[PDB]
């Protein structure tokens, strides 16, 4: 689950995919479990250090694979931006949604 | 002295004496030369791809790091710099 | 302090002496300093 590849899709296929394990991560090692231990994403920013320029865009999909506990489009990601952006114009974690 | 309103440089050094008749002698006199700056017949254009993206919109700048000497471009981003 | 190109710094500050403040309130989780907070935005204003 740590690999670079094209993906198998039919439209898919021109597409490299970069696919990361969570678990692999060692994330939940940063605090003891004294602090809690259900630990949950709240939201991802995706960057793309000197990639583009002002006026260019970059086409690319950040994807959740166990999408079925997820509400309807909260499996996915649009990165445009490419300079710590998210899937939404504006970011507020105040809002309702 | 060459004058212009910029600057004036020594061009020439001539060592002269005189005669009691109203005369004079002289030696060959030492001449000095300067670099001239005319962009107006001598400026050049050069294209250049060698500093990507670099660019005032976005987080760069043209600076002195490590060393300094001739300056680099450093990149900044969220959480870590980069540079050239 | 200095950090590596995509370190993170992590900490919890907390009240050891925890009595009648509400849940949660008690302790606070550092991710990068820089007057840093326990939540991902700070409101004043936030209602809790």
């Amino acid at each position: 689950n740590n690999n670079l590849a094209f993906g198998a899709g039919t439209d898919t296929k021109t597409s490299l995919q970069a696919s990361v394990s969570f678990a692999d991560l060692k994330i939940r090692e940063d605090y003891p479990a004294s602090l809690g231990k259900i630990r949950r994403i709240k939201q991802i920013s995706v960057t793309l250090p000197a990639l583009l320029g002002p006026y260019q865009d970059v086409q690319a999909i950040l994807s959740y694979g166990d999408k079925a506990g997820l509400a309807n489009g909260c499996e996915a990601l649009a990165v445009s931006h490419g300079m710590n952006d998210s899937g939404q114009f504006q970011l507020d974690f105040n809002d309702g949604k | 002295y060459d004058e212009s309103a910029i600057a004036s440089t020594l061009v020439f050094v001539r060592r002269v004496g005189h005669e009691q008749d109203g005369n004079v002698v002289t030696l060959p006199p030492l001449e000095l030369a300067y670099q001239d700056f005319s962009p107006r017949h001598h400026a050049h254009w050069q294209p250049m791809d060698v500093l990507a993206n670099f660019n005032a919109i976005q987080r760069w700048q043209l600076v002195d790091l490590k060393g300094e000497g001739l300056p680099g471009l450093l990149y900044q981003d969220k959480g870590a710099w980069w540079y050239r």
